[PDB]
């Protein structure tokens, strides 16, 4: 479930910069991880989330007590959040680079309540600037971060 | 001034000989210096007529005039070691011409290069010519098959040659050709697909048995 | 004038390249056929290399 | 001294100059500075001067590259984007590569371009490759065709013999001889 | 008199001097300062030298290189754009290190270029290589044609002797007296 | 005083002194602050010296390291770009500890680099490296590549004698005397 | 009296004097201010001097550690990039620690370098060591190598005494007399 | 304006013979010393006429005339390490010449080389000329196979060979060729890997090659 | 001023000959000398002819003009201990030169080196050539394997030999090359590695290697 976490945490960055959150103190993040369900469901899929199992059993075969190799474990987290930040690198810049934009027009005008402009202009922008890079951009990294089974090897180690 | 001091520095390159019909005839060894006394002769610094002739093409322009008066003529190639008595190598088990017939031929051979004194023609042997060529396909270890028919041979290199052996053949060919001339035998070097280079086998009840050589070729998985 | 060229064999693979000069064919068991061998071989007397092999390697065969 | 182009450069006149000097009329190369050279022609050359232009369809456009197509300067690139601009440098390398072989005047070498496999599960096709040549006269072109095979088959991923297709020809006759004025 | 090249750069102008010096044409390299060089001809040669011009296809393009097209200023840096720059230092730096070899002069080496084989699970391909290179006269040069197989085999990470097609030639005659001027 | 180059640094003009000075001409090296060096040879030398110019491929290059092409003042590097800098520094440093032995005057030496070990869970594969040497003359040269292949083998992971290949050669024949200005 | 170099620094022209006065050719150092260094020698020995800086690669560049690579001033340091720094200063306290001994006038010392057992599960593997030294003469080089190999086998985990190589010879004869002006 | 002192300082590698034609001739050794000679007749400081000469130059100019006029020749090489008396190696138990020819040959080759005072011709056996090479090819323990035919043998040198095998015997054929010539015995030193490159084969007049645990393939008997 | 002043201030290293030819010759006794007095002679503060000979290079110019002249010759080395007696090393069991055929070749080597007054041809025997390098190498302790032949024979050493033993060879057949040289007796040192490290194996007559439980090796016999 690596490619689907990471597009998932991606939708869930690009819903909370926009404002539309902030209730806690989501539809967007479920609609990138469905998407990135079916572009890897499409060109192969279900053969190669098959043959990490068919290997599973080539190298962890019972009665010899696998682990799934401790020390490796512990970069997980980070391994899919360097991940998700890059992959939302682009929009949550344009986002912050007009918000101090508008910042200095409330330095320029002082009763503008510019805090009320900013929901009704970064949904606008938090849509277009990620149009552009949604076709060309988004869907190779959804076929680069699946998981293949060379490395089953490098997550594993029997026990006698 | 002269032609002769007209061209480079070096008088070793060139040779001036003086024509019958009032030319005067620069005989050079290769391409790359028969432009340039063609170029000296083109931009017309010099007041009289000249021409400049060569080896690979002075061959070429004499068999237009024969295959056109001498049809069904077996000959080779013309050598030009010294330019003012140059040799006719013609082939002898292959030609019925009388000693009074083949002294029209010399001079009529004689007309066509008006440089030239006399052509000495003389006869060469047909089995020295595929001897030579057999002895030195076989000396470079390169896998061949001879094909003779009547009136000529040919040699077939197929395979996928290695990068030797395609140094050591293509060293060798216009070695043979600047001798005897691609009239009488004729190599077919050619690469294709097949780590059996040439040869070709068919497997039945006895063993092995060697096909006919034949222009469809197995392609090789391996 | 014969012989075996053996790169990382199985056991079955290489037993059946000798079922021609042994004049029988040869039938290999599945417990038998894990083991593997390398090397020039030369079948020239597969009467007696049979009998060798069956003792270096640990085997037991009957006709 | 009647003009019949201008505003061209300086690969485009050294161009229409030599076809016109094979052709037996003379030509005069006016420069012009920023606005670029000029071509005039004789007044009883000029009807045959227009024809030659006609028919070997000068000025010529200058050369395509498909990497050109795909500027690197975009903000952002497509994978198809970056495969047809690896490929386009790599033809134009192994055509600057072959002009240094023995007698080999110019050369010209095409590769099959990939697209539809990169994306899908279909695995990827056979490449195919194609070249021309023009070879210095008196050389035996019969024999010259094996070499620049070999030297073409494993400059590549995977390819055969029969996949690749060599053209070439001897170059032209010298022209060395000047045209001549028009006397009247 | 007539000019036929201007603005050239300094290794553009050396190789028309020295494609023309070959043909018996006299030139001259006339500097003009920020503009580059300039190259003229005498008055009877010009008509030949537009024929040089067309058929060595002068003035020479620079020669371009595969990390040209992959710039390192973009912030963003795919695999597809730092595997192309990887190869395209090694065959660099394989190619001046032939040089250094025993009588050669000159050298080029090409890469078998494989990108897309690392993001599906497909296993890479074998690496293919090839060469061209010029020695000196006077040398064997069908015996040293296994020393570069040699050294150019395990500087790879697992090639074969298939893969490495080398050919190669000797120099041409050399030119070393002068052209001569055309009197009238 | 034809000029044939001119810019050039100091590494730039030796090398192009050094290639004049074995075919029998001299040549002059006149500064120019900070427009580098430039090159002068007389009139009966200028047809030669232009034509071994485009034969040796004068003016050299800079020579072109791995590590160039992957700058250390990025902002972020990945693994990629980390073992390509580790690897250019580790053949910088064995050729110069190479100069250190007895005899030799130059070496070169070449490592396979690991591309799809960077993003893959395979196991990297057995590097090969790969040398050459120039040695001086009148030593026993057959019985000097044991040496280095012993010093080469554990200087990695896990190398064998057949990945290790050396190809050495012996240095050229000395120059001596003064090439002779000529007279007319 | 032409000058062959400048701008070169103070560790630089020791070695170009001490290379020119092994073969009997004069030299001057010259300085310039913060401009560097310069030589000069004779104009008949001007011709040998542009060889021997041909032949021998002079002037000699900075000696390249792998601590270069990776420099501390980086806001980020990933373990790739410390055991790196930590490899190439164990390699320099080992080399200014072999000179200490005996007869050794210089030395250089190769640890092999793991960065990639790190991350994964496999166990590392043993690591290899490298040596090469130069002894005065007048000493029994054959015996003196045992002790090496006894201070550098336990200088780290575990290491086979067949994993270390040492290769070392005695020096060249030593210069000491003048090289002499040519006489005019 | 003499010619010993337009050369280098060291009047040790040049050597000026005076031709019978009004030529002088300095013969060089290598082909450095040829261009270092060559550069000073071309700029042209020498009024009178002059060529230089060599030995691998000069011994493939007078292997074209005895191409065209006396074919079918057994001859190894023509060395001239005294350029006054030259010595011609001709092979013995190859050719039919009688006593008497062997003297216009002797003078067609003095008129040929005109620094040549007189040219003489010794006799060399056939047998002598293989056993060297191959008691040479046995010191440096190389593996090879020698193939035996008319009129020139051949030494083939295939396999994986390592890096100290192929210097030592790259350091053996070019001191072989510059005694003997490349004339009757020839080396072939071909590099290439396992072929069949890890496959099963069983060979021998019924081969078969194994592609699979399940796959066979007959091509040509193995 | 006279020769042997213009080299350097050592005036033992150099040892300038008159010789026969109206020249003088200077003989040197390494590359790193010979290049220094090829310095002087080169830039040209000398006004008569001179040279600059070697022991090296002088063995190898009279065995080039020996092998046009005199073909199928058994000789190892020409000696220049004192270069104007030089001692030539002739084999015994190899040739069969009389008496009066040997005083046309060692007056016709007399014309060939101008420096020299006599050439004193000895006849060594070809036993001992190949009986002090076995006994020379074995007392390095090294394994090797001597393949005998017909004119010369052949030392081969292979094996992964540890760096003592790749030290004591050079410094045994460095030694060895410059008094015989290797004309009759060469060695062949080729280093590979073993394939028997945490391998089991059976050794004797029907040798083999287990390189796996489960995997048999039988090599060529």
């Amino acid at each position: 479930s690596w490619p689907f976490w990471v597009m998932h945490a991606l939708g869930c960055i690009i819903d909370n910069q926009r404002g539309a959150t902030l209730s806690s103190s989501s539809e967007m993040a479920n609609f990138l991880n469905m998407f990135a369900a079916v572009v890897y469901l499409q060109n192969g899929g279900l053969v190669t989330m098959v043959d990490v199992l068919n290997k599973s059993y080539q190298l962890c075969d019972p009665m010899n007590e696998c682990t799934p190799s401790l020390p490796p474990l512990l970069t997980f987290i980070n391994q899919v959040a360097q991940n998700a930040l890059v992959l939302a690198s682009p929009v949550v810049l344009v986002l912050l680079l007009s918000e101090v934009f508008l910042g200095l027009l409330s330095r320029f005008a002082p009763q503008m309540n510019a805090f009320a402009i900013s929901l009704t202009v970064k949904s606008g922008i938090a849509v277009l600037i990620m149009l552009l890079y949604f076709s060309p951009v988004l869907p190779d990294n959804v076929l680069r971060l699946s998981f293949q089974a060379t490395g089953l090897s490098s997550w594993f180690y029997e026990r006698g | 001034a002269e032609l002769d001091s007209l061209l480079g520095q070096e008088k070793e390159r060139f040779q001036v000989l003086p024509g019958r019909d009032k030319m005067l005839y620069v005989a050079a060894q290769n391409e790359r210096d028969t432009l340039w006394a063609r170029q000296v002769l083109a931009r017309g610094d010099y007041d009289k007529n000249a021409r400049v002739i060569n080896e690979n093409e002075e061959n070429k322009r004499i068999s237009i005039w024969l295959d056109t008066y001498y049809p069904q003529l077996a000959y080779y190639r013309i050598h030009f070691d010294e330019p003012r008595k140059p040799v006719f190598w013609l082939s002898r088990q292959r030609n019925t011409m009388s000693k009074k017939e083949l002294e029209v031929l010399s001079q009529k051979l004689r007309a066509l290069m008006p440089y030239a004194d006399s052509v000495n023609i003389t006869l060469m042997d047909d089995v020295t010519a595929a001897g030579q060529a057999e002895a030195g396909l076989k000396q470079q270890a390169l896998p061949y098959s001879r094909r003779n028919h009547k009136g000529g041979v040919t040699f077939v290199i197929q395979g996928a040659l290695d990068d030797v052996e395609i140094l050591r053949a293509r060293q060798f060919v216009d070695s043979y050709y600047r001798t005897w001339g691609g009239r009488y035998v004729q190599f077919a070097i050619e690469l294709k697909d097949d780590w059996l280079k040439g040869r070709s086998f068919q497997y039945g009840a006895e063993g092995y048995i060697k096909m006919s050589p034949g222009h469809w070729y197995f392609p090789s998985p391996l | 004038g014969s012989g075996f060229v053996a790169k990382d064999d199985s056991l079955r693979t290489f037993f059946d390249a000798m079922a021609l000069q042994l004049k029988e064919p040869v039938i290999v068991s599945k417990m038998a056929a894990r083991k593997k061998i390398t090397g020039n071989f030369e079948f020239h007397d597969p009467n007696a290399l049979l009998e060798k092999l069956s003792l270096q390697l640990g085997l037991i065969w009957y006709f | 001294d009647k003009d019949l182009l201008k505003g061209l450069d300086q690969e485009q006149a050294n161009e229409v100059i030599a076809v016109l000097q094979m052709h037996n009329i003379e030509a005069n190369k006016i420069d012009s500075g920023k606005l670029g050279y000029s071509i005039t022609v004789a007044e009883p050359d000029f009807t045959a001067a227009v024809y030659w232009i006609k028919t070997y369809q000068l000025p010529p456009r200058p050369r395509v590259e498909i990497a050109q197509m795909f500027p690197a300067d975009s903000l952002v690139s497509s994978p198809r984007a970056e495969k047809a601009r690896l490929y386009s440098a790599i033809e134009q390398r192994l055509e600057q590569s072959l002009q240094t072989m023995e007698g080999v005047l110019s050369a010209r070498v095409h590769i099959s371009y990939d697209i539809d496999a990169g994306e899908n599960g279909r695995p990827p096709k056979p490449v195919h490759l194609s070249a021309l040549a023009v070879y210095e006269r008196g050389s035996p072109l019969a024999h010259q065709i094996s070499d620049i095979k070999r030297f073409l088959k494993n400059s590549f991923a995977d390819v055969d013999y029969d996949n690749i297709s060599v053209v070439l020809s001897e170059r032209s006759d010298a022209q060395l001889q000047a045209p001549g004025t028009p006397v009247k």
